[PDB]
């Protein structure tokens, strides 16, 4: 299937309790393989996937400089995005960069990207292009002109076409078993009644991976989006996800209503009615 | 790999 | 600044059987800034030792991070996660339910 890189950033000052806050964070896909944190006692890139153990020192050594320097410079760019916002030294502020390369079913660069926020808003974007940028105010123009005049955005295309492509394929050859692996979701309907003339189904997707699916209730062959309570897709913390979907429904209309499967790891989508 | 450190100096924002 | 509440999930890893360990999840998301304070209550307590995953963030910068716990359910003892956030006046208390 499709597969992808990302690393997460987060730089957070804290003013008059130390030095920002540098924690970087890798996935392939929906699995984290390293974190990095500047606060760790020792901070050091430490593996969070089994199959990344295997990597040398020489790559252990490789990141921490990386992350160690980056968190110096995520400690000027704060200061700097200070400024850039007429910021008083006194509030606590958030640079997040995300970036990371996507491969098609081919192992094939679909695309890169790397983006970049403030306090949570959009701040800078590399386009598709992996050229040119796209800043989302006069603030992020600083940083704009500042990168086009460093000749960034080849450095960060380099990276996304080049050393991103190929240790992504590395580590999903490694990591095969997994990360190459699709779990279906293992589903079921709930009834609960919720008075005398309503009742509640829950179709329950469980231990699927990727997190990816859709799960939708159609009331006679339509969907039923507006109707339907979906939770937000949430990790097991055994590398596998969850989510329901729930509607309310007339009590006797329960055969009326289907819940529909799509995931990655089924070898077809799923239909389902509550069986009592 | 995250991406490496350039040649001179990494550009802060 | 804007600022995001964190949205609250409370679950199991493994569907719950009562006298059977598993581990309790409260997933935070959706929330900005980062700082967040997260409890895993037994019986109105909290839990030592409990443990939480790497600050990471969603497409739309909001974070998220699970806090879980190894425990084994009952019929009788209650578990909820309790959660403050700046943008909460309160702390948050949400029930886990073995339905939701």
């Amino acid at each position: 299937g499709s597969h992808s890189m990302r690393y997460f950033y987060t730089a957070m000052s804290r003013p008059g309790r130390g030095e920002p806050r540098f924690i970087a964070v890798g996935y392939v896909d929906d699995t984290q393989f390293v974190r990095f944190d500047s606060d760790a006692a020792s901070p050091r890139t430490e593996p969070r996937a089994p199959w990344i153990e295997q990597e040398g020192p020489e790559y252990w050594d490789r990141n921490t400089q990386i992350f160690k320097t980056n968190t110096q410079t995520y400690r000027e760019s704060l200061r700097n995005l200070r400024g850039y916002y007429n910021q008083s030294e006194a509030g606590s502020h958030i640079i997040q960069r995300m970036y990371g390369c996507d491969l098609g079913p081919d192992g094939r660069l679909l695309r890169g990207h790397d983006q970049s926020a403030y306090d949570g808003k959009d701040y800078i974007a590399l386009n598709e292009d992996l050229s040119s940028w796209t800043a989302a105010d006069t603030a992020a123009q600083i940083t704009q002109r500042k990168w086009e005049a460093a000749r960034v955005a080849e450095q960060r295309r380099a990276y996304l076409e080049g050393l991103c492509v190929e240790w992504l394929r590395r580590y999903l050859e490694n990591g095969k078993e997994t990360l190459q692996r699709a779990d279906p979701p293992k589903t079921h309907v709930t009834h609960h009644p919720v008075s005398d003339h309503e009742a509640t189904l829950r179709c329950w997707a469980l231990g699927f991976y990727p997190a990816e699916i859709t799960l939708t209730w159609q009331r006679d062959g339509e969907d039923q989006t507006q109707d339907t309570e979906l939770v937000e897709t949430r990790p097991a913390g055994d590398r596998t996800f969850q989510k329901w979907a729930a509607v309310v429904v007339p009590s006797g209309e329960e055969q009326r209503y289907t819940c529909h499967v799509q995931h990655e790891g089924l070898p077809k989508p799923l239909t389902l009615r509550w069986e009592p | 790999l995250p991406e490496p450190l350039p040649a001179g100096q990494l550009t802060a924002y | 600044m804007i600022q995001r509440t964190p949205k609250i999930q409370v679950y199991s890893r493994h569907p719950a059987e009562n006298g059977k360990s598993n581990f309790l999840n409260c997933y935070v998301s959706g929330f900005h800034p980062s700082d967040i304070e997260v409890d895993l209550l037994k019986n109105g307590e909290r839990i030592e030792k409990v443990e939480h995953s790497d600050l990471s963030f969603s497409k739309d910068w909001s974070f998220y991070l699970l806090y879980y716990t190894e425990f084994t359910p009952t019929e009788k003892d209650e578990y909820a996660c309790r959660v403050n956030h700046v943008t909460l006046s309160q702390p948050k208390i949400v029930k886990w339910d073995r339905d939701m």
